[PDB]
């Protein structure tokens, strides 16, 4: 994943967006600052949907007779 | 802590209508964060700490807010145990949770109370 | 959160703070596929609780720390 | 709150909208249908908050309280 | 809220106003003026009763409280 | 007691309008019904039965609730001691009623101590 | 002023209206009823708008002093 | 409280019990001049503030209850 400075990532964006679309992850960083990084809301949303679904999931085992017994109440 | 945001809710809330059924959607746009955004003010406002008063705070808005147009009770206490979870409180099933949940929805169970309850389940 | 490409770059500092803050900032562009900028962290929070969930699929396990990718 | 039926509604519309960004609440009757208001965006939206933070604080009213 | 132009507003009322009697708030936007918003008689109606219950207690609460 | 209807206090603004001046008119249309009707019905609700916080209350909700386009603090004050008048208690003109009047106005100073004031200047 | 029974009021109504308004007052009795009475509102309004003004008119006197005092507070 | 003659005739006992409760009931009739209905208390009430007022403005008094009336 390139790691482009602030400068670079201001400088040249449509161009990052550009690379982005394309599948490519883009870390951008900035002096005194925790890093930040940008792909497609496609590869973004992908992760995410598949971290959360697995974080509700197991809770749906956990609480399956509940959430069972909830829905006739 | 960690909180649950409105777009969680929205998807704790999605991920369990279609794994367990009901009608799908929000009763009205952007109810989710006009509720969960007014329980995390509510937390903030009133300086509130204790990660059961906070989990059954969830768990009342939610069951009586009527975010959804299903599911509503389910999302409650899903969330509400998915908060304690995420704050490093294990949690498990048991059989008080449906009338704890459908108390909480009614009316007739405050948040405090919830909150005493979940405390003895789940506290140490 | 959703803005443009010009409103992105125009002030960029304040998205990169307010991603900083847990902000997901979509940018969408005329007639395009939008983008996403989030923390670092939270990024690798959602890939390493993503991929544990597919290495769970095939029910075996690791390391797949491998196809990070070299096939 | 002045009404006015559809038909004048459609028929001085910009002057509606005119009278709405003045401050006025415009009711807009339609025969054998349920009326309809138009109002500034700015006052509904701040009608709608208050009505969201009232609805938000009933729910942690029991049944005790109420009444 | 969808939102919708003034042009879009007079072109397709009707439908505005059925949306808007089936639960939609539409939002109306006139190049250099304020947004109206269009909604339910019944929903405004209540909206406002909340924002005068809240406008009302506001009143008692002097500037120590506020804060 | 006798109260002071919404109409009463448009009625009592009006004549003190004329008499005293000032810009005409309501600030918007049916607010003396609406906050006057619920200074009559926080009244019933909380049940205030002292002459003095009743009095108050009209002072306070009159003199920061806008209801009229200017003549609000005037208004509250006049609409105040009429009360007090309609039910057997005696009134006249005092140097503290302007800043007393100017305080509930800017909210500086509470209806009860308002009321405290009133039980001061014209109690038994 | 005329006093009429409930019975004639009510089957008689827009004829006592039409009396009404050539300045005629006109009681109404209920059995076991407090009585009410019914003129123009033009001399309804008359008599109500001539006691409140009196009644406004003196409380203004009284309080004149803070009345001219609040126009510039 | 305003309300036309039909509506009026229609829910009388109900239209004077409003008023034996304070309430002023302003009866409206098509292209006519309206009346009205209220207590016979308060009626008097209004009428014996307002003689009061127009006795006073002459500046002597009484009795002018003669002129109630008989030139």
């Amino acid at each position: 994943m390139q790691s482009i400075n602030f400068r670079t990532a201001r400088g040249n964006l449509s161009e990052v967006l550009n690379n982005v679309e394309a599948g490519e992850e883009v870390e951008i960083t900035r002096r005194g600052r925790e890093p930040a990084v940008i792909v497609s809301k496609a590869t973004f949303e992908a992760y995410k949907k598949a971290a959360l679904d697995a974080e509700f999931a197991s809770l749906f085992d956990t609480l399956d007779s509940t959430n069972k017994e909830l829905v006739n109440r | 802590m960690r909180h649950i945001s409105p777009e969680e809710l929205i998807a704790l809330h999605d991920a369990n209508i279609s794994r367990y059924g009901g009608l799908p959607g929000m009763s009205d746009p952007g109810r989710a964060e006009a509720i969960i955004g007014r329980v995390q003010a509510r937390v903030a406002y009133e300086e509130i700490t204790d990660l059961f008063e906070v989990s059954a705070t969830y768990l009342v808005a939610t069951a009586r807010g009527h975010i959804f147009n299903d599911a509503n009770k389910r999302t409650a206490l899903n969330s509400a145990l998915l908060f304690l979870r995420r704050n490093g409180v294990q949690v498990f099933d048991s059989p008080e949770l449906a009338d704890l949940t459908v108390g909480a929805a009614t009316g007739e169970i405050s948040v405090s109370s919830v909150a005493d309850t979940l405390r003895r389940l789940y506290g140490s």
